[PDB]
């Protein structure tokens, strides 16, 4: 049987009015016998027809992957409207409903702190620069590392983790060659969050 | 001079060579470490800014993403611009060096040794072949300009 996965829009897309945020309804398994998929979109229970179905595409495991994309309004998403995706198939016993929305709470501003490498980590040819982003709500957040106005390729970010106070935190780890760190270059952690002034803050870090 | 030109240290050059492929002609009596062109997967990005503080030479991902900070040149050559491309060695950037050159300069950043001819000439020769930027380094061995 088909399986349905509803995804939220990218934080930056929802935060920046210059950008276009959209919800993605993904259909993972589509039968060869019954390829037909009907998509029905709903916003706060009201059906809309603004969405576009991407072309169906055969995967490496003889299963079609149908995706439907619905563009959402920035403040509709930020206010906490629910988006329901209804998938109908003859291969389905009943049509599948998935719902996503923004977490409805008081926004809390993220605290952003950068940490330098451990003295023990300088033994290695490569070192990690750490970016602690904590005490934020909701979970919606965008984190980039950069140097001299250029984004860093070599960095990875843990998913948000629920803290004890109902807030979220996470870590971002930029990996650089040690020599680049020792030469006193500046690395910056960029953080976008709705609670921030201009949905943006930046923390820099370098050799003392 | 519609293209940026920038001076780099011998160290920054060698770091750039570290990310290049090809061996130099025996004819240029260079070091072992010298290389001709950047590997497919990397390009250099050069930024010359009204703030000479934030000049930068960086090696970039096909995605324009950062791989290596190579330098922040303190000096300047007497165009403020940011350019991304392949880096190609052209020795002294003589018209001759250029005409002998295996890899074509068009659309690429050029790196040359300070040497036989003026900076002004090197830039013009390169600009003449549609290079998008010029790096210049001093190897210790010295080749006084003739006039
Ligand atoms: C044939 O081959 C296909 C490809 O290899 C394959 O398709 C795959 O099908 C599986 C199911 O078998 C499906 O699994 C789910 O994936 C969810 C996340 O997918 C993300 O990340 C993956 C990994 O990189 C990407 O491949 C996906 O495209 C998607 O990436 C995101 O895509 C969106 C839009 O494209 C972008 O906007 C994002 O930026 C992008 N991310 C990235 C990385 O680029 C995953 O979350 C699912 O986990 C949840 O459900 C599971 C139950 O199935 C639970 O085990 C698990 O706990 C999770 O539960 C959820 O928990 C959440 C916590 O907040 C709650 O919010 C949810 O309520 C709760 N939901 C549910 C329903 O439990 C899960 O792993 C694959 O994604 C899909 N695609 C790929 C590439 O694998 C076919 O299935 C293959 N055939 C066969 C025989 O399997």
């Amino acid at each position: 049987g088909p399986s349905v996965f509803l995804f939220p829009p990218k934080p930056k897309d929802t935060l920046y009015i210059t950008r276009e945020p959209e919800v993605t309804c993904v259909v993972v398994d589509v039968s060869h016998e019954d390829p037909e998929v009907k998509f029905n979109w709903y916003v706060d229970g009201v059906e809309v027809h603004n969405a576009k179905t991407k072309p169906r595409e055969e995967q490496y495991n003889s299963t079609y992957r149908v995706v439907s994309v619905l563009t959402v309004l920035h403040q509709d998403w930020l206010n906490g409207k629910e988006y329901k995706c209804k998938v109908s198939n003859k291969a389905l016993g009943a049509p599948i409903e998935k719902t996503i929305s923004k977490a409805k709470g008081q926004p809390r501003e993220p605290q952003v702190y950068t940490l330098p490498p451990s003295r023990d980590e300088l033994t290695k040819n490569q070192v990690s620069l750490t970016c602690l982003v904590k005490g934020f709500y909701p979970s919606d957040i965008a984190v980039e590392w950069e140097s001299y106005g250029t984004e860093w390729s070599s960095y990875k970010t843990t998913p948000p983790v629920l803290d004890s106070d109902g807030s979220f935190f996470l870590y971002s780890k930029l990996t650089v060659t040690k020599s680049e760190w020792q030469q006193g270059f500046v690395f910056s952690c960029s953080v976008m969050h709705e609670a921030l002034h201009n949905h943006y803050t930046q923390k820099s870090l370098s050799l003392s | 001079p519609n293209i940026p030109v920038q001076t780099i240290s011998r160290a920054a050059a060698e770091k750039l060579f570290g990310n290049m492929e090809g061996d130099c002609p025996s004819d240029w009596k260079t070091d072992s470490t010298c290389r001709m062109v950047t590997s497919e997967s990397k390009n250099v990005k050069l930024t010359v800014s009204n703030d000479s503080a934030q000049n930068s030479v960086i090696i970039v991902d096909k995605n324009g993403r950062l791989v290596y900070l190579v330098e922040n040149p303190g000096g300047y050559v007497a165009k403020a611009a940011t350019v991304t491309g392949k880096l190609v060695h052209a020795n002294f950037g003589t018209k001759k060096d250029f005409e002998d050159l295996y890899t074509p300069v068009n659309g690429s950043i050029v790196i040359v040794r300070a040497g036989k001819i003026t900076f002004a000439e090197k830039v013009a020769n390169a600009e003449s072949l549609n290079a998008i930027g010029v790096l210049i380094y001093m190897d210790q061995t010295k080749f006084p300009i003739v006039n």
